[PDB]
This record gives structure tokens, sequence and C-alpha cells, in this order.
């Protein structure tokens, strides 16, 4: 997952929350990817797909 | 009267003198007295909540024959 | 740390939560409902 | 064998098919003998099928271990392997080491070019009962599937706080006796399931005074694996700590071997539902 | 924001303190879960005899329909007496024999 | 339950049998006209022969 | 089982665990070994003769056992089944070894 | 015979020249068709053995119902009825009266045995082949349809070596090998 984060710090400060795409597929955040900043990997119910928003409701 | 040891021995005293001290507790009672015996209770409890149409079915048996075997048992 | 924490908090309030208004529930089931039946009890009289 | 194994698989899973359909029999049949015991009337159901009591006659004379398990529980003792991933690093190997020693009356196998079916046919040939597979992250290893073999299930768990007997120190040799084994709260039907599938690898009947134990205990889904030493003195029982210690947590546990995956699952961790986190062995 | 699962427990003194003192309950009141290794009436008893005859006979013309393929039956410590006699005895009718020992040994004497 | 074999008729009771038998046939019989019940007196003899074996 | 021929007795009587029967046996030439092989079991029963326990059973066949012999020598023993295999086995002395000529 | 008018049905309604009672509404006859049995007198044989276990389980079921020699020879008949497939569970008691059965007996001949591991097309078909010498249990071959295929005993259900029908099943999928002769 590309840009909700700018920082692997960020990531790190967010590990596994629940997050989900757009089509109501429940997901969580694992661990930060090095090279890339904030992007990170996310285990998610089924394949997404490249048009969905992933969300990570916070309040 | 709730006693049901005795009360399945006296209602069963029949059967058990028929198909012969004595016995007449169950795992103790051999064949077709145990039979006749299972199947009387299964009636005695069965005809409470079950239909009489469908508790105590009768065999099949023809018309000229079972009548003459109600005579004779009647004789 | 702050995700045990959070968790278990959470768990203990819907616990809590599930009991209170089970507990509400068959209280206005239980003390009204006799109520309820004792008056259409005593209206077969009539 | 193929064949004798494929359709003894068969007529099992046909019996136990048969038995959850025709349980209500079991049951209502249950009923008529307390209706015999205590003089109480029989139910309408009950009382008006004539074929279920003249068949009660013949079935007056009817009546821990699983359906796995059950026909060699005591009888004979196990025979495990326990293999890594593939091309495994070093501390893999050493921990793989570690395993072989923890459990009795089990060997090691290099791992390397064994494809998963025909290692699992050589095996069920051969005559063992469960299979170890170790998988592993730098080092670190990550998970052990254990296989057991006569169609049986497999049970598959991550590891988590894993600290090694190679890593710590030369505080000298294992033990290797038989152990005692403890298993704190394993409470539900999955916790008998899982207690089963880990106890049947370990020898029936050590001594009575065999020095070495080790504990699965549950804590929230997470079996602490520790193993001890002890001696008893005058006023305790000491306690000295040996072998490897980590947590498990089971993910998987299917019922068939390790190749196929077409295997009914028995259960498996149901991670992003949305009442996840709010129950143990969910 | 919420989290979907607990995290892994960090083991500490405390944990280990505990479970060791769980494994000392166990381990002093020897809490194992190991794994365990492994006449009558006259009626009745001529109930049982002709059942037995009618198992026996039923088993025989079973095995010789199965083709002798069959299951044995399970297991039967029987209790054997034998009388000691020579073993010229123990023989078939014919003019020879094979030996002339006594069927039991001397430390059966 | 006595071995016996027993004959109400009239305003008398005949009775067949074992001497033990008979003795307890006149006990249960003058006592169940006496007013107690005569199913007391085959529950004790059910009570006694199982106490007896 | 084993039959004295001095004073006609069956002294000696092995069974297995599973409920088998047996087609070929196969004995030491120092007798202290019986060995059999059923035809609906696929492994072979190793018996101790002087004790009366099941001493071993050899597994690694894929197929009924159809017949066993010992080597009158060297006491290798050797198995054949339906399997299209012969197969070797070194049972004496810490080898545990086997041998499968298809 | 003629379809009779209804004076002549109403004065004679028990003649029958086909169906009899002493026929058992010809179920011998009905259950050879279905499995494909030669001689008239398999059914009867077979009647005679359900005979026999429904007559030791009536007399065994005749006995109390919590001794030990009762449920030991009940579970040990029923183990047996399994393992020789006559009984298709060990489960239930009633079974070795309900559900013991010539047909149970005779869906354990070899041809229904063939027909339901694919081996042939249908039953008259497996009654064929091995009458034409092409299936053999085990190594030795088998040339009898009458014969009784225990659940262990199946698993050795094969062709011979040298079967033409081996050779086209092995032709078909084009995997067959020359040089073991099939």
């Amino acid at each position: 997952i590309k840009d909700m984060f700018s920082s692997a710090m960020e990531v790190a400060r967010f590990e596994g929350a629940q997050i989900k795409t757009v089509s109501g597929i429940r997901g969580e955040i694992k661990r930060a990817l090095s090279k890339p900043e904030g992007h990170y990997r996310a285990a998610f119910e089924d394949k997404i797909l490249m048009s969905d928003i992933v969300i990570l409701r916070s309040w | 009267q709730n006693d049901l040891e005795l009360q399945q021995f006296l209602r069963e005293s029949h059967l058990l003198s028929a198909f012969n001290g004595i016995v007449y507790q169950d795992d103790q009672v051999i064949g077709k007295a145990r039979s006749r015996t299972l199947e009387m209770r299964l009636n005695r409890l069965s005809r409470v909540n079950g239909h009489q149409d469908k508790i105590n079915k009768l065999e099949k048996v023809p018309m000229h024959i079972r009548r003459g075997m109600i005579d004779k048992h009647v004789k | 740390f702050e995700a045990r924490q959070r968790i278990e908090e959470k768990n203990k309030e819907s616990s809590d939560y599930h009991a209170k208004m089970a507990h509400i529930v068959n209280t206005i089931n239980t003390e009204e409902g006799a109520e309820k039946n004792k008056y259409e009890r005593e209206r077969k009289l009539r | 064998m193929l064949r004798r194994q494929a359709r003894e698989r068969r007529e099992y899973l046909y019996r136990k098919a048969q038995e959850l359909q025709d349980s209500q029999l079991q049951q209502k049949r249950q009923i008529i003998k307390q209706a015999l015991a205590q003089g109480k009337p029989l139910p309408k159901e009950l009382a008006e099928d004539e074929s279920l009591q003249k068949d009660f006659r013949y079935d007056q004379s009817l009546k821990q271990v699983d359906d796995e398990y059950a026909a060699t529980s005591g009888i004979m003792d196990p025979r495990i392997i326990v293999t890594t991933s593939r091309d495994p690093s070093t501390r893999l190997s050493q921990f793989a080491k570690e395993i072989k020693l923890l459990f009795p009356n089990a060997v090691r196998l290099n791992r390397g070019n064994y494809v998963m079916p025909n290692l699992v046919d050589a095996c069920k040939k051969s005559g063992t009962t469960d299979l170890v597979v170790l998988h592993e992250h730098r080092g670190v290893p990550t998970s052990l599937t254990i296989s057991h073999f006569p169609h049986g299930p497999t049970a598959q768990f991550s590891l988590h706080n894993v600290v090694m007997r190679h890593d710590i120190i030369n505080a000298g040799n294992q033990s290797e006796v038989n152990p005692h084994l403890i298993f704190d709260n394993f409470t539900t039907a999955l916790g008998k399931r899982v207690v089963c599938i880990l106890k049947h690898l370990f020898n029936a009947g050590p001594k009575k005074d065999s020095e070495r134990v080790i504990t699965f205990a549950n804590r929230g889904d997470f079996i602490s694996v520790r193993q001890h030493v002890y001696v008893r003195t005058r006023e305790g029982v000491e306690i000295a700590e040996v072998g490897p210690r980590f947590e498990m947590r089971l993910f998987e546990l299917r019922l068939g071997t390790l190749e196929n995956k077409d295997a009914d699952v028995e259960w498996q961790l149901r991670r992003f539902i949305r009442t996840a986190n709010k129950k143990d062995y969910l | 924001f919420d989290r979907t699962a607990k995290p892994v427990p960090v083991i500490t003194s405390e944990v280990t303190e505990s479970l060791e003192d769980m494994i000392r309950r166990r381990i002093q009141d020897s809490n194992f879960d190991d794994l365990q290794r492994r006449a009558l009436s006259e009626e009745l008893q001529k109930a049982h005899s002709e059942i037995s005859e009618l198992y026996a006979n039923l088993v025989y013309k079973l095995d010789v329909l199965s083709s002798v393929h069959f299951v044995p039956k399970p297991a039967s410590t029987s209790l054997e007496i034998r009388v000691e006699t020579p073993t010229i005895s123990m023989e078939d009718a014919q003019p020879l024999y094979m030996s002339n020992a006594s069927s039991l040994a001397p430390q059966e004497i | 339950l006595t071995k016996c074999y027993i004959l109400v008729q009239g305003n008398t009771v005949s009775a067949m049998g074992p001497f033990k038998g008979l003795k307890e046939v006149r006990r249960v019989v003058e006592d169940c006209m006496k007013n107690i019940h005569p199913i007391y007196h085959i529950k004790e003899l059910m009570i006694k022969r199982e106490l007896a074996k | 089982r084993a039959w004295d021929l001095i004073r006609y007795r069956n002294f000696r009587t092995f069974t297995g665990t599973e409920r088998i029967q047996f087609n070929c046996l196969a004995v030491d030439p120092s007798g202290e070994v019986v060995c059999a092989g059923s035809l609906d079991n696929f492994d072979i029963h190793v018996w101790s003769v002087q004790t009366g326990q099941l001493l071993d059973a050899l597994s690694g066949h894929e197929g009924p056992v159809s017949c066993l012999s010992f080597s009158q020598e060297n006491s290798v023993l050797a198995s054949a089944s339906w399997d299209k295999t012969i197969r070797i086995w070194s049972i004496f002395g810490r080898s545990q070894q086997v041998e499968p000529i298809e | 015979v003629r379809k009779l008018k209804h004076h002549e049905q109403k004065l004679l309604k028990k003649v029958d020249f086909l169906e009899w009672k002493q026929d058992q509404g010809h179920r011998d006859t009905q259950v050879m068709r279905t499995y494909h049995i030669q001689n008239r007198e398999d059914y009867h044989k077979y009647n005679r053995i359900c005979g026999d276990i429904r007559r030791l389980a009536n007399k065994l079921s005749l006995l109390p119902p919590t001794d030990p020699f009762r449920r030991k020879h009940e579970q040990l008949l029923l183990d047996k009825l399994y393992a020789m497939g006559v009984l298709t569970t060990k489960s239930k008691i009633s079974d070795l009266e309900n559900k013991v059965t010539v047909s149970a007996i005779c869906r354990r001949r070899l041809p229904v045995i063939m027909h339901r591991l694919k081996m042939a097309e249908t039953i008259q078909d497996a009654v064929k082949f091995i009458e034409q010498g092409h299936v053999r249990v085990g190594p030795n071959l088998i040339n009898d349809p009458a014969y009784l295929v225990t659940r262990n005993m199946e698993d050795y259900v094969t062709w011979v070596d040298n079967s033409k029908i081996k050779k086209t099943l092995l032709r078909y999928r084009n995997q067959i090998d020359d040089f073991d002769f099939s």
C-alpha cells in the first residue's frame, strides 16, 4: 500500500491496525517496507484490486 | 404407588409365570419373557402421548380366521 | 502495548454492556409479563 | 497399499458421515432408555414409530482419544521425522536438532530436493507416524507443521518467542528420557484435539520418577512450550530449565496429510472477522 | 484506531515465574497429563451354549463363503492341562515311532 | 413369590405349596383381611428374597 | 506357533497386535528369531523365540509380503512382495539396513 | 388368463397363474435380475446364511441387555460381517436384523465389485469379462462370477497381464509399454 503514510516511523506507529478497502474487504497492516518510505505490506480477506482505496478509520 | 420395580413386577407377573426361585429383574430375564416384557413396558410408556389409532396396531389377520380366533377365545 | 490494552478494555466494555442490556430486557419480561398474564387471567373470568 | 489406504480413508469418512447423519437415533434411543429407567411417558414422535422400538430390543446392549489416534494409542510407540523447509539456514538446522531431541522416537531428515508428495509417500509406507516440518525467517524459526500420517490431521503452528539451547550456553547435554507432560487450560474441544495431536508423539507410559518434564501451557491461544528437569528437595521441588522455549499459535488444523491442501479444514484462524479478538480458541 | 488482533505476548520474568510455579504445583502433586500404556444360572448357561454353537457354525460357513480371507478371532489366553505320558503314546497308530521321551520336562516333574 | 397355588373362593382361601410359602401366604391373607394392603407384603417378600440371597 | 518334536508340545505361540493372518514364515539359522509375513498387512513380524515378544515390525513393502527366507550362512533376511520388489534386511547388529531390489 | 369378466372375477378372485404366495413376490428372480445371478439356487443358498445371521441375532438379542456374552458376540458378529462386506456400518445391532440381506451378500459378488470399481460398464459386462478370464484377484485368475470379495480383498481386483482389455486401456491413454507385454 502506497501513500497514507510519509515514513516507516509512521507505519511503525500504526502497525497492526485494521484497514479496509472501499469494497469492504477487511484487512490489517503488517509491516513497513524498507526502501519506499510510507509504503507497507497489508494482508486482506482476499485479493484486492488495483482500482481500490484502503481506509484507516481514525478519530 | 410410585415404586417402579414393584409395580412392573405386579403387572408383568402373568407372563413371567407363563414363560418362566423365579427371576423378575432385568439383567436376569431370558428370551420370550424378555421380549414380551420389554414390549409391554414400551406399550405402556407410549400409550400416553401417542395416538390411540397408532399405538396398538393389530396384526393383519383375515376375516374368517380372526373371527374364529375370537369365537374360540370367547368360548 | 497500546494494542493489548485497548483491545482488552474494549472487550471488557462490550461484555459489560451485553450483560446490562440482557438484564434489563428479562427483568422487564419477567416482572411485568407476570402482571400481563395476571390481568389476562383475571380478565378471562369475565 | 495405495488403493488400500485410499479406500480405507473413504470408508472412514463414509462411516463418519453416517454417524453424524444417524446420530439422532442415538439420542432418541437414549430418551427411550431413560424412559424405561424412570417410568415416565414417552413423546409422540418416539411413541408412534413402531420400527424404532422393535429395533430397540436389539439395540438395548449399546453404549479421550479420537478417531485418527484411537486405534494405536498406547499400543505402539510413535515414529517422527523432523525436517526443515528447503535449503535451510544453520540456525534452523540447529532448531531441527533441538526438536528431534525434544521428541523421543524422532529422527531428523536432511531436506533438499525432496518433493512433499513423495516425501509423504515414503514416510507413510516406511511406517513413520508423524512429520514435523520447520520453517524459518533469517535464522529465526517461524512455523512448525505436524502431520500424523495414516491420513491423519495436520496442525500448523507459528512459533513466536524462540530461545534456543544452542544459543544460550554450554549448559551440558540433554536427558532424552521419556518425559512427563503438562497441559495447562486446554478447555475447549479444539483444546482437547490439539492436546491429543501434541501428545500422541510422545512415548506411552514414562517412569514415575522420570526426571524431565515438558509443558504445553495455553495462555490465550499461545501455547508456551518449556522443558524442565527437576529434583525433589526436602521443602519443595527444584526446577531447572533445559532445552528450547517458544510459544506456538495454532493457525490451521486440517484433516489430511501435508501434500494436498484439498483436505477438509477442521479449524483455521479467522483473522479479519469482526469479532476476531474477542474469543479464544476461536 | 482499532486493531485487528492482540500482539504476541512479551515473555518477561513475571510470566516465567508464574509459569514455573504452575509447573512446580503440578510436579509436586504429580498432576501429569501423560499417555497411559494400554457359574451363572442354568437357563442363562444353556442360552449361552445354544448361541455358542450357532455362532460356531455360522462363523465356519462365513469363512468358507468368504473364501477363507477373513480377520481372525481377537485373543484367548486359555488354560491347558497336559498329563505326563510317553510320546510313543502321544502318536499315531503305525508300526514305527519317532521319539520315546516323556511329555513333561524334568523341571516340570 | 411364595411358590404356591392360591384360590380365593367364597369366604376362604385355599393354598398349595411348600411350608415356608404356606406360612407366608397365611400371614399375607390374614393381614389383608385386616386393613393393611397386600402389596406391602409383596414388597417385603421381594425385599426378603433379594435380602436372603 | 512352535512345536517341540521331542515332547510333542506346542510351547510357543506368537501373535501380532493387528489381527492379521499369516501366509509365510522364516526362522533364523541360530533360531533366536522367527519371522512371518501376511498377505493383508505389508509388514513383516519379527518375534524372538526365547522370550515370546514381538521384537520388531519391519515396514517398507507397499504390497503384500508374499515370501520370506533367512540366508542360512550370513543370516540376512530376504522378503519379496507383490509390489514387484525383493528386499534384503540386515537385522542383526546395529545396522537396521534395508536394500530394495526392484 | 383371458381377462375375466365381472361375474367371473367376482366368482374366482384368488385365481392367479403367475404370482403365488409361496413365491414371496418373486424376489429371488428380482435380485438375481438386479445382480445378474446365473444359477437359480444362489438366492436360496444366500437366504440360508441370512437366516443363520438373523436367527443368531434374535436368539442373541433375547439375552439380558447387559451381559458381556451378548455384548461380545454381537460386536464380534458385527465386526465379522462388516469386514466381509455384507454390513456397511458396524455401529448399531439392528443392522443384524434389518440390513442383513441377500442383496448385501450379492453386492459383494465379483461382478458387482467390478462394476462399482468402474472396471466394467455393467454387471453383465463384468460377468462376461470374468467368464472370459480377464480378471484376477491377487495373483490367481478368478473364473466364476459368484466369487465374494471382502473389503481387504477388493484392493487386489485387477486385470490379468496380457489382457486385451488392459492393453486397450493403456493404449487409449497411450501409456502402453510393450516391454512388460502391455
